[PDB]
């Protein structure tokens, strides 16, 4: 089995940068049979390069291909929106294709912290019997934050869960979302809930709290 | 690397069957060692499940294989039959196809089968050179299927 | 151009059998190859393996042998993927890809054409309308509406009936233990513009044929 690697896990660049994708295989590619895809959210993979270095039918002259034996790099020479994606390489030397893990490639802009709120239960959700508190994060780059649940100075573990946002087109940020669930008889036993949250942009820890 | 050489290409005898057609040409591919030693059985039997006849314009067309692992060497083998012989259409279809020339390929790789299947189109197009096979003797039709064949490679990369 | 419709989503029990579907409306793809790539959530694209259409000669990835079975009618140009008893694992989103074609009709090998792609569901949840709760605010002022407990995908959410588009996030849903999936979305408003207007946010789950648009106002 020919398995294959790319680095790095996710690339940060700005508009008209130079962006080099490797992709390395633990044995030598036969006759140089890989592939470049695009793959954007929402939308099917795109074919980028065939082969070694064969560009396909429509690819601007940014993309280009280089590389041969277990060595292959994908390079765009400018950077431009479009070019914001997540890129596969794939093999089809071995008698069975192979993908990679894929490389991310994300707009960068300056660190900027994330506006934290928090919402405490609704009562019409409280008539049902389960209680969610919401920690929301919104417009924070880069994409790595950590939420942390503390409840009567508790923390909390296993019973959360969270989504983030894809990149902004205009901002290029993050939103991130956080949800703790717990049974109406946990909810009314404790006072304090919080949501501790660590970033970049943060110089100290913020945690935003509520008392019911 | 496909190996194609002189040995592979022979006339095969009027009023002969299906069944003798694959053993006649596999017997230089298993003597070589590129095959195993019942490759035959292995492409009859696929022979059977998907036919691999092709109609064309001219002359009728067979494309023999079987599984790539069978294959231990890529090769090639072509036979000429003095007398249309049936063999079903590829694809599927009830009316037979005369096939008169046969293209026997053992392939070790699933993805290089795309590409030989696009030089064969490329060279029983060609109407005159399907009918001109014919009358040919082994070494003219070796040499021109030797030449077309290096031709489309230069041409495909 | 030449191009491939894939079967609409569809959503199975374990241990089902699913069928999925794939026809070329351009050309015949009877020469080239056509391969089925799957992507589970959160996760990569993962080559399942390819038919030959015009031979019927089959590639497997050793992890789909067994499961998986391919096929190709070259009469109606469509190609067909079975899996034989369906699992939680099974949950992804499939692609069919035709091999792209070079100059005078060369198979290059890679996958030039791609479907749109099918997304298949394997749960023993029923199909369930979603409950929605409000988030209410307390310069800047967050609120939204929390969308529970419903299956399956997918939940569309709108807010002021699409007059509300700047700030507004919708995210991902998240699967629950119990089965059902749950989503949010919020949006941020100057604080001055709470007292005045009021936000509604417009939810519409299709497959439990639920609309509920919910006021969301201060405590």
């Amino acid at each position: 089995e020919i398995v294959l690697t790319q680095s790095p896990d996710t690339l940060s660049l700005s508009p008209g940068e130079r962006a080099s994708l490797s992709c390395r295989a633990s044995q030598n590619v036969r006759n140089s049979n890989l592939a470049w895809y695009q793959h954007k959210p929402g939308q099917p993979p795109r074919l980028l390069i065939y082969g070694a270095s064969s560009r396909a039918s429509g690819i601007p002259g940014r993309f280009s291909g280089s590389g041969s034996g277990t060595d292959f790099t994908l390079t765009i020479s400018r950077l431009e929106p479009e070019d914001f994606a997540v890129y596969y390489c794939q093999q089809y030397g071995g008698s069975f294709g192979t993908f990679g893990q894929g490389t991310k490639v994300e707009f960068r802009r300056t660190v900027a912290a994330p506006s934290v709120f928090i919402f405490p239960p609704s009562d019409e959700q409280l008539k049902s019997g389960t209680a969610s508190v919401v920690c929301l994060l919104n417009n924070f780059y880069p994409r790595e934050a950590k939420v942390q649940w503390k409840v009567d100075n508790a923390l909390q573990s296993g019973n959360s869960q969270e989504s983030v946002t894809e990149q902004d087109s205009k901002d290029s940020t993050y939103s991130l979302s956080s949800t703790l669930t717990l049974s109406k008889a946990d909810y009314e036993k404790h006072k304090v809930y919080a949501c501790e949250v660590t970033h970049q942009g943060l110089s100290s820890p913020v945690t935003k709290s509520f008392n019911r | 690397g496909i190996h194609f050489r002189r040995h592979y290409v022979r006339h095969l005898p009027k009023e002969v069957s299906q069944n003798d057609i694959i053993k006649a040409l596999a017997s230089p591919l298993i003597n070589d060692g590129m095959v195993v030693s019942d490759f035959a059985d292995h492409v009859i039997t696929r022979e059977q499940n998907f036919p691999t006849g092709l109609p064309v314009e001219p002359v009728g067309v067979a494309i023999p294989h079987t599984d790539s692992k069978y294959v231990r060497q890529n090769a090639i083998s072509v036979g000429i039959l003095a007398e249309p012989v049936n063999f079903e259409d590829a694809g599927g279809e009830p009316d037979p196809v005369p096939v008169r020339v046969v293209f026997m390929l053992a392939l070790g790789n699933w993805f290089d089968i795309t590409k030989w299947l696009w030089y064969i189109k490329a060279v029983i197009q060609d109407e005159d050179f399907m009918q001109q096979l014919l009358v040919m003797n082994d070494d003219e039709i070796y040499q021109s299927i030797y030449t077309r064949i290096s031709e489309l490679e230069v041409l495909f990369q | 151009q030449v191009q491939l419709v894939q079967s609409g989503p569809e959503v199975k029990k374990p241990g089902s059998s699913l069928k999925v579907s794939c026809k070329a409306s351009g050309g015949s793809f009877s020469t080239y190859t056509l391969s089925w790539v799957r992507q589970t959530p959160g996760q990569g694209l993962e080559w399942m393996g390819g038919i030959i259409p015009l031979l019927g000669l089959p590639n497997y990835a050793p992890k789909f042998q067994g499961r998986v079975t391919f096929s190709a009618d070259t009469s109606t140009n469509t190609a067909y993927m079975e899996m034989s008893r369906l699992r939680f694992e099974d949950t992804a989103v499939y692609f069919c890809a035709r091999e792209g074609a070079g100059w005078f009709g060369k198979p290059v090998g890679a996958m030039g054409y791609w479907g749109q792609g099918t997304t298949v569901t394997v749960s023993s949840a029923s199909t369930k309308g979603p409950s929605v709760f409000p988030l209410a605010p307390s310069g800047t002022a967050a609120l939204g509406c929390l969308v529970k407990d419903y299956f399956p995908e997918p939940v569309t959410v709108s807010w002021n009936s699409g007059a509300l588009t700047s700030g507004v996030h919708t995210f991902p849903a998240v699967l629950q233990s119990s089965g059902l999936y749950s989503l949010s979305s919020v949006v941020t408003v100057p604080s001055s513009s709470l007292g005045t207007q009021t936000y509604i946010c417009n939810v519409n789950h299709k497959p439990s044929n639920t609309k509920v648009d919910k006021k969301v106002e201060p405590k």
